[PDB]
């Protein structure tokens, strides 16, 4: 019920797509893959790519998080840590 | 239809739903009640009748006032 | 007194490199409301077409 | 003020402090075998949840509902003329007041100063109109 | 007659049905409120009379009033009775439904031509 | 591709009943990350068909990356709050295995029944066992597609696993 | 009495000031009404002049030496449990204020007495249905009494919704025989015990079968107990049995005038399911009190079949077993909440989270009892060896005089699969003692200095500080020795419950 | 709101009375009081309790002022 | 199962009520086999019953492996068939044993 | 044409299709006012004044919680139904509403014969309190108890204080 | 003894009188056994349900069909509407086929 169902691969996957609809340099990501270097982001797309993800996921990064990230790795380690299902209304757990 | 449990399609997708199903069933023993007590003109059947009325509306004061609290604990933060 | 939703205290930056920080978490904050702003005002376009007017005003 | 871990515009996740003490359990078994063993099949059995929701420190995520907003507007007895009063309720009472006006601002200041001072004078009757 | 009139209150909720006006809406949850209020004194003093007279039936408590008008021995309940009736209908003071200084018109605000003669 | 196509359409089937009955939400995932990677499949491997064979050795990555993953969260700790996200590597890894033996290929028993008396062959004209390297030499690694009816990697593993048991040192 | 003290103790409570002396003071207060209703009840009931039956309040009762018994019974392990909440259990604030907070926690336990004890009284369909809703809504409301617990309002919820579906079960068999019969006294409807439709006593059954937890409806009172307060998941596993039960005595014992064997039958294949699923349910568990839970419905399906066969062996087995299993689950449970005060704390894997309500919640937290208080340990493994049914405690003889009736009555297949019940269900028992001991000398020369009762102060460092209050201690010790030496007084004990009548006579 | 249902039962449970009032006799009357009675303590507990008001969910305190001084 | 059905219908977003549908859920093979199943259950211990001019323990045995391997190898084709058969031997032997204890009462 | 059968006809189709809790706190009324009206007209006229009195009051206090607990779930959320299957469903239904199986109770007809003795003749509801007031006036007392105790327990659970 | 079967006045209803005779019947010292009281039993459920006199009714009407008897010639006249118990149907001298009152008494 109220707990994740996220694995390290699946968070990955889902990220690679989310950031392969954009344009950026390589269609090739792992988790060492930076964003300023190997995808070519500059401030606005990085941005666009962080909300983007965050949709995907429904989590919301910090601020201090979000203008300290560098590499897709660290996206998917905060999804897998901060992952929480949405609170359902009371008919939807008991009935 | 019965035996293939057919109500449980009418009962509707809500805790309250369910609250309005133990109400109509109790409701259905209370209206033979009436019918057996009219026929033999007996009137400890329509004692019997009135009771069940009080008593089926006193658990569901008591069940509805456990739904309100339970719709309490969840807006529970209420930092206004 | 109470400020209203979403307000921020007014407060002279001096320092460029927090300025840009602040800038930039306002622009997360304009992309992440766009699909509330369509729901809201009922607009006739994906909220992708308003996260794009919204990259426009920043850039210019 | 700024978009934290757990707290931010669309959600928060609230914790409340521990008053209970942090009471430490290791070694969880049951009669067939250690929790690790069973901890992947674990997650279809409700009687095996570590996690207990009256904890205070129990992790919810809820959405920031919009308090009940009402539109105090200008078309209103109560409000003597164009006021469009906010108001946050809860149920009826009143929680914060977010009073809009301008509706009948008509830039009499402005206007003045274009005006000689015997020309102005009618801007006054216009004011306070009672 | 108190049973018919019951059913009335339970109509006038039903136009705030998941409304999308916040005015038929407020307006709702204060019929519900001043049901409650009068309600229980409502009936208790029409059984008040009806206990005077062992009946039930309104012909005969008319009829029993022949020798005695029942506002004298009962000037009190006169009052509570008449108080009861302008909750129950809506009527000012307690025009708190429709209080048009308050919520516009009440569960009527989005009423207009035959539901609002009705 | 004919074993590959009616494969890949029961878990096409799989992922509607999951969505029509709402079954469990971790398989909604395991089924949408099978499909992605076979989309990735399709694009490298295109006019040189595709043989369940390489199927095969799709889902085994993904076995074997969530074992990996599950091995480490389940030694330091998972980073969610609940700490769900070792048992879900493992959880998802069921669904795999679930696919992976529904496929047209040779179970363990059968491969290591194929290879146990080459690795035996090779100790008792040799003596000693060092590497798996001179037990890969006497495989064909040519024709094991319809004699033995396995993948080039599930015999990869096999040999692995045996020459671990008769290694010598 | 009891009627007359609840009024008075509502009103006083509204009164003075809230603070949690003066709920702990007004919760002795009832303590006392409950020992006089007893002594007056004692002085005015008898078995000897009981045995007859006599009727009371225009039939609607009748009362008999049955039926005092279990009347008897229930005011003396509500005395019991009472003392749970008027004294101090651990002596650690934390924990015990919890039983201090509520105002109206010993006024809701009056009503539900009152309910308890007319209910294996009652004589007339009318009354039936009033007293059975009287229980119910007294438990409801007391599985609700923690309002601000997320967990005790869930299970009220499950509480009420389960219980109302009983009720409507049991009153619609009431409607059914009223509409055939057109008779609403229970005398009056033997007088008919021939002619109306029997199962229509079966549906009566079954509505009390789900109030009970006997399977298939096992499951809501395995979820609710063990997500209530271990306080309340004492009190509401066992007092609503201990009054049941007795009512479905008496009704089988009108129904075994006429010998419907297809009835038997319906009955011997829910006490089938329960035996296999109260055994097998307890192997994979790691909750103290879902073990319990399981516990609880083995044991109703032990006692179930000495009703089912109900003949003049089944009083003797289902009177000694309900007295006995009563002071079993009253000592088990005292220990549990006695148990939390060697906790370790922490300074983390699985994220383990314990709440105020049950700081005793999985069975490994009874790890090194047998280190922390070897007589406590001891306590506890002589009531798990009595609910395995170790001779010559008071469980052995509770299963041997439950098998003495069941085998008398021809229901071999029941006896043997009791038998083979409780040897599976000795595994997880077992599990209990593995947990408290088995580690002791790999453990014994360690630091523990991490223990809930290590946060206790101390007064001067030259007296003598108990670690356990006086009363709870006292009771564990009275209860723990009446379960070891019962062989002492068997033999007068039997013969006690020889005298125990149900119109039997002559 | 919730309070209401009780009350309204014990209302309704009058009209029998009503009809019956010279049939009971004085058994009757000492019977209707004895329900009322009963009822009665649960009019004293919602007095004393004050569970029959309004319950706000802002709370308006006054805070003195005090200086710490050296 | 079509009752089932419609209450799928009505509700597919509520986990709580999607949990509780898949338990009681039946597969295509088990809404076949088990009619057959009992149907051959209960042709298989009245035809014995006849044979012996009475109901027997070992009637009952035969009867009840028989039925269950018949439905076992309906509904759990995708098992070894060994393991059928151990199932229907321990099926078989529940039944003669509920049969030698005299059913559920020794009755007169 | 016995136009209660309509009703209920209608009331079935819309309990299988009913969406969101609004609705089904209209089949309960809709389900009241059948059961008043042929109480009114077949059995008892007393009992069908009863249940208006006593159920309308709860029918609002349990509208009025609605209104606190309506959680937007219902409202965009989809049902598949199918209108064949609801048709047939009914169909199938309606087919049996023999409750009974006693065919000549239910074919045969009967009658009362009236007597005179009855000389003091009053209402069903005097003899009712009658016999509540005196010979079961224990069943009244437990049932004010219950009531005494639903309003603490009403207190105890919803105040926070 | 509490009061079973009151009528709708108050005294004994139709059936009180069938099961007083049970009860005294059942509660009598000279009765070795309840076999005398078998027949009050079926007495008393036979005031109430009707069932076996019905079944006789079952019984004539299907006898009746089988030998060709019109049931319109054998039964009892009767008429389904109030408003047409006219003055002809109950035989008066001046009869008429008028509607009667029914209204207002
Ligand atoms: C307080 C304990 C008082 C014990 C009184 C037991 C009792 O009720 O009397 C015996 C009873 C038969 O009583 P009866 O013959 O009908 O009436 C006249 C008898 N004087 O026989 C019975 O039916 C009693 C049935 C229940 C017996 C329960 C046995 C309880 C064992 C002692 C409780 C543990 C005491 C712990 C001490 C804690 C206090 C510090
Ligand atoms: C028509 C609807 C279906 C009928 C349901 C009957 C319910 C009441 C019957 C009594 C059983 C009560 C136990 C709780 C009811 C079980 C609810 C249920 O049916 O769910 C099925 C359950 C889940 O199994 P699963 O295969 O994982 O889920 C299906 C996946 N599609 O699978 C189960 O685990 C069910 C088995 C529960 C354990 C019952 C065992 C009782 C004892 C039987 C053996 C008796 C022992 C003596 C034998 C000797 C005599 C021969
Ligand atoms: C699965 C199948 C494994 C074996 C099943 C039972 C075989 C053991 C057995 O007893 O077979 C006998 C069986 C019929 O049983 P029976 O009632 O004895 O036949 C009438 C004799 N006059 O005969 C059979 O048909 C088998
Ligand atoms: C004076 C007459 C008053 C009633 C006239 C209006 C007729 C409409 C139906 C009245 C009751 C018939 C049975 C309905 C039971 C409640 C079921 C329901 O949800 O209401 C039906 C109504 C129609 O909505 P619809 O669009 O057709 O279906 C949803 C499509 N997604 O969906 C709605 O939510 C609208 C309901 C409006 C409020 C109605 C409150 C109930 C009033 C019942 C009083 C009469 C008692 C019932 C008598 C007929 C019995 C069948
Ligand atoms: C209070 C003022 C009304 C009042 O006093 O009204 C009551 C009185 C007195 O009438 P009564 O004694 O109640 O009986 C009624 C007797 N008639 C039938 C003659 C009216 O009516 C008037 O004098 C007018
Ligand atoms: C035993 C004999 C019974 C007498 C029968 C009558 C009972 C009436 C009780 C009134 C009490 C009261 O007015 O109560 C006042 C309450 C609450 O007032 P509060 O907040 O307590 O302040 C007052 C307390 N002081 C002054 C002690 C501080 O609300 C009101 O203002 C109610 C106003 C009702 C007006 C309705 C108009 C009716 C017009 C009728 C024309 C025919
Ligand atoms: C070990 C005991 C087995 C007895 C042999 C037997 O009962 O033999 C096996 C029976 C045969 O019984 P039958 O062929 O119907 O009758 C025989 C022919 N007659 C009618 C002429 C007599 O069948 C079964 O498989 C029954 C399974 C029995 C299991 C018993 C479990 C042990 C319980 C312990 C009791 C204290």
């Amino acid at each position: 019920q109220s707990a994740s169902t996220l694995t390290k691969e699946d968070v990955l996957t889902r990220s690679v797509s989310v950031l392969r609809g954009f344009e950026v340099k390589t269609k090739d990501i792992d988790l060492q893959t930076t964003f300023v270097q190997d995808l070519g982001m500059d401030s606005l797309d990085l941005n666009d790519a962080l909300v983007a993800l965050e949709e995907e996921f429904d989590v919301v990064f910090d601020d201090k998080t979000a203008n300290e990230i560098k590499t897709v790795g660290e996206v998917v380690d905060f999804v897998l840590a901060n992952y929480l299902p949405t609170e359902q209304s009371i008919n939807h757990t008991i009935r | 239809m019965d035996l293939i449990l057919l109500m449980l399609v009418a009962v509707g997708l809500n805790i309250i739903d369910i609250y309005i199903m133990i109400e109509i069933l109790i409701m259905g023993c209370t209206v033979n009640t009436i019918y057996s007590a009219s026929l033999d003109n007996d009137m400890i059947g329509l004692i019997y009748s009135l009771i069940q009325i009080i008593i089926a509306g006193v658990e569901s004061a008591i069940g509805l006032s456990i739904l309100v609290n339970y719709n309490r604990i969840r807006n529970s933060e209420e930092i206004e | 007194t109470n400020p209203t939703a979403f307000a921020q205290t007014t407060r002279y930056v001096k320092d460029s490199t927090e300025m840009r920080t602040l800038v930039l978490n306002l622009y997360r904050r304009y992309l992440r409301h766009s699909r509330g702003f369509v729901n809201n005002y009922n607009l006739d376009i994906p909220a992708s077409q308003v996260r794009t007017k919204i990259r426009q005003e920043f850039e210019r | 003020a700024a978009q934290t871990k757990d707290n931010n515009d669309f959600y928060d996740v609230k914790t409340k402090k521990n008053d209970f003490f942090p009471v430490q359990v290791d070694g969880i078994e049951s009669s067939l075998g250690k929790y690790e063993e069973f901890a992947k099949d674990a997650h279809e059995w409700e009687s095996w949840n570590l996690q207990n929701e009256d904890h205070p420190e129990y992790p919810v995520k809820r959405t920031k509902i919009r308090h009940f907003t009402l539109n105090f507007g200008p078309q209103h007895p109560a409000a003597h003329g164009v006021l469009r009063l906010i108001l946050e309720l809860h149920g009826e009472e009143i929680l914060r007041s977010d009073p809009h006006v301008g509706l009948l601002h008509r830039g009499t200041e402005k206007l003045i100063e274009s005006k000689t001072y015997m020309q102005a004078l009618p801007y006054f009757d216009r004011l306070d109109y009672v | 007659l108190l049973a018919s009139g019951s059913i009335g209150v339970f109509g006038t909720v039903i136009v705030g049905w998941m409304s999308n006006s916040k005015y038929t809406v407020l307006a709702t949850v204060r019929t519900t409120a001043q049901l409650i209020s009068y309600e229980l004194v409502l009936t208790t003093v029409v059984f008040i009379i009806a206990l005077i007279v062992s009946s039930l039936n309104i012909n005969v408590i008319i009829e029993s009033q022949y020798n005695i008008w029942y506002i004298i021995p009962f000037f009190p309940l006169c009052l509570i009775f008449f108080i009861s009736a302008l909750a129950e209908t809506a009527r000012p003071p307690f025009d708190n439904v429709e209080a048009e200084s308050e919520l516009v018109s009440g569960h009527m605000t989005e009423l207009s031509a035959s539901p609002f003669v009705i | 591709s004919s074993a590959y196509d009616e494969a890949l359409a029961t878990i096409r089937n799989d992922l509607k009943l999951n969505f029509r009955f709402k079954a469990d939400v971790l398989e909604k995932n395991v089924i949408r990350s099978i499909l992605a990677e076979t989309k990735n499949l399709e694009i490298d491997n295109k006019d040189k068909d595709l043989d369940e064979f390489k199927l095969y050795d799709l889902l085994s990555k993904m076995i074997k990356q969530r074992q990996d993953s599950a091995a480490i969260y389940l030694k330091e700790g998972s980073p969610d709050r609940f700490r769900q996200t070792g048992w879900n590597e493992l959880r998802e890894v069921d669904y795999i295995t679930k696919y992976l033996e529904a496929l047209p290929v040779a179970s363990a028993e059968e491969i290591e029944a194929k290879v146990e008396p080459i690795v035996q062959s090779v100790l008792e004209e040799e003596g000693e066992l060092k590497s798996p390297k001179e037990i890969f030499s006497r495989i064909p690694w040519k024709v094991v597609n319809q004699d033995w009816q396995a993948s080039e990697g599930a015999v990869k593993n096999t040999v692995l696993r045996l020459y671990n048991l008769y290694k010598t040192d | 009495m009891l009627f007359t003290s609840l009024l008075l103790i509502i009103v006083y409570g509204s009164l003075v000031n809230k603070s949690h002396l003066l709920t702990k003071l007004i919760n002795r207060l009832g303590l006392i009404i409950i020992i006089y209703t007893l002594l007056i009840h004692l002085n005015i009931n008898t078995l000897e002049n009981l045995s007859i039956g006599i009727n009371m309040f225009n039939n609607l009762l009748l009362i008999n030496s049955f039926n005092n018994t279990i009347i008897e019974l229930i005011l003396i392990i509500c005395i019991l449990y009472v003392l749970l909440i008027s004294f101090n259990i651990t002596g650690l604030s934390i924990i015990d204020n919890l039983n201090y907070s509520k105002r109206t926690f010993i006024v809701i336990v009056l009503f539900n007495i009152i309910g308890l004890t007319l209910l294996p009284l009652v004589n007339d369909i009318m009354i039936l249905f009033i007293i059975i809703e009287l229980q119910s809504y007294s438990l409801y409301l007391l599985t609700a009494i923690f309002n601000e617990s997320h967990n005790s309002t869930k299970s009220a919820l499950y509480y009420f919704i389960v219980g109302s579906i009983a009720s409507f079960i049991i009153l619609d068999a009431t409607v059914s025989i009223y509409d055939d019969l057109g008779l609403t006294n229970i005398q009056y409807i033997l007088m008919y015990i021939d002619k109306l439709e029997i199962f229509d006593l079966l549906c009566l059954l079954f509505g009390l079968f789900i109030k009970i937890g006997l399977a298939p409806f096992y499951s809501y009172s395995i979820t609710i107990y063990s997500l209530s307060p271990t306080i309340i998941t004492n009190y509401i596993s066992l007092m609503p049995k201990l009054s049941i039960l007795t009512l479905i005595y008496i009704i089988m014992h009108y129904i075994n005038i006429v010998n419907n064997t297809d009835l038997n039958y319906v009955i011997s294949f829910l006490i089938l399911i329960s035996m296999f699923i109260g055994s097998f349910g307890g192997l994979n568990v790691i909750r103290i009190k879902t073990l319990l839970a399981y516990s609880s419905l083995l044991n109703v399906s032990y006692m179930l079949l000495a009703i089912l066969s109900n003949s003049n062996e089944s009083i003797i087995a289902y009177i000694y077993y309900i007295i006995q299993y009563s002071l079993t689950h009253i000592n088990i449970f005292s220990i549990i909440l006695v148990i939390s005060i060697y906790l370790p704390i922490m300074n983390n894997m699985l994220n383990v989270m314990i709440t105020k309500y049950s700081p005793i919640e999985y069975i490994n937290q009874l790890k090194n009892l047998f280190i922390n208080n070897i007589f406590i340990a001891i306590a506890l493994c002589i009531s798990i060896f009595s609910l395995i049914g170790i001779p010559p405690l008071t469980g052995f003889y509770g299963k041997y005089l439950v098998l003495i009736s069941g085998l008398n009555n021809g229901y071999v297949l029941l006896s043997i699969v009791l038998i083979i019940a409780s040897s599976i269900s000795t595994v997880y028992y077992a599990t209990i003692l593995k947990v408290l001991s088995f580690d002791t000398l790999s453990f014994k020369d360690i630091i523990s200095n991490n223990l809930i009762i290590n946060t206790s102060p101390e007064n001067n460092n030259n007296e003598i500080k108990p670690e356990i209050s006086n009363v709870i201690s006292y009771v564990i010790s009275s209860l723990t020795l009446i379960i070891l030496l019962i062989i002492i007084q068997y033999e007068n004990i039997v013969k006690g419950a020889y005298l125990v009548l149900l119109y039997n006579w002559v | 709101a919730l309070l209401f249902l009780p009350f309204d039962l014990e209302v309704s449970s009058m009209l029998p009375y009503i009809v019956s009032i010279y049939s009971v006799g004085i058994y009757g009357l000492i019977i209707f009081i004895l329900f009322l009675l009963i009822l009665i303590v649960g009019f004293i507990y919602e007095f004393n309790t004050k569970s029959l008001s309004i319950t706000t969910i802002l709370h308006k305190k006054n805070k003195a002022l005090v200086k710490n001084l050296y | 199962h079509f009752r089932r059905l419609m209450q799928y219908k009505k509700g597919s977003a509520r986990p709580g009520l999607a949990k509780y549908l898949n338990l009681f859920s039946l597969s295509k093979s088990q809404l076949i086999g088990f009619p057959v199943a009992l149907g051959a259950f209960s042709f298989l211990s009245h035809s014995f019953a006849n044979l012996q001019e009475g109901q027997t323990a070992t009637g009952e045995f035969a009867a009840s492996s028989i039925a269950s391997l018949i439905g076992l190898s309906i509904f759990r084709t995708k098992k070894p068939l060994s393991s059928n058969v151990a199932i229907a031997v321990g099926m078989g032997s529940l039944f003669g044993f509920l049969t030698w204890a005299g059913n559920f009462n020794l009755g007169d | 044409m016995n136009l209660e059968i309509l009703d209920l006809s209608i009331l079935g189709f819309y309990s299988l299709i009913s969406s969101n809790s609004f609705e089904s706190i209209a089949i309960l009324v809709a389900t009241i006012m059948p059961v008043i009206t042929e109480l009114w007209y077949n059995y008892s006229q007393l009992f069908a004044l009863l249940y208006t009195l006593i159920y309308v009051g709860a029918v609002v206090i349990l509208f009025v919680f609605i209104l606190s607990v309506i959680n937007e779930k219902e409202e965009y959320e989809y049902e598949y139904s199918g209108l064949f299957i609801l048709i047939l469903v009914l169909l199938l239904d309606d087919l049996d509403d023999n409750e009974s199986n006693d065919n000549d109770y239910n074919n045969v007809y009967i009658t009362d014969y009236a007597d005179w003795f009855n000389n003091y003749n009053e209402s069903d509801l005097s003899v009712i309190g009658n016999l509540l007031f005196t010979e079961y006036a224990l069943l009244l007392l437990i049932i004010s108890f219950i009531l005494l105790m639903s309003i603490i327990g009403l207190i105890l659970i919803v105040k926070k204080d | 003894a509490p009061l079973q079967q009151v009528g709708r006045h108050g005294g004994p209803n139709k059936c009180f009188g069938e099961f007083q005779r049970v009860v005294e019947c059942m509660t009598n010292a000279k009765h070795d056994s309840y076999e005398p009281c078998n027949n009050l039993k079926n007495d008393y459920l036979e005031c109430r349900k009707h069932k076996v006199e019905r079944y006789k009714a079952f019984l004539m009407q299907k006898h009746a069909e089988e030998l060709g008897k019109d049931p319109e010639e054998i039964g009892a006249p009767f008429v389904r509407k109030r408003r047409f118990l006219t003055s002809k149907t109950l035989g008066l001298v001046d009869g008429d086929d008028y509607e009667i009152g029914v209204e207002k008494i």
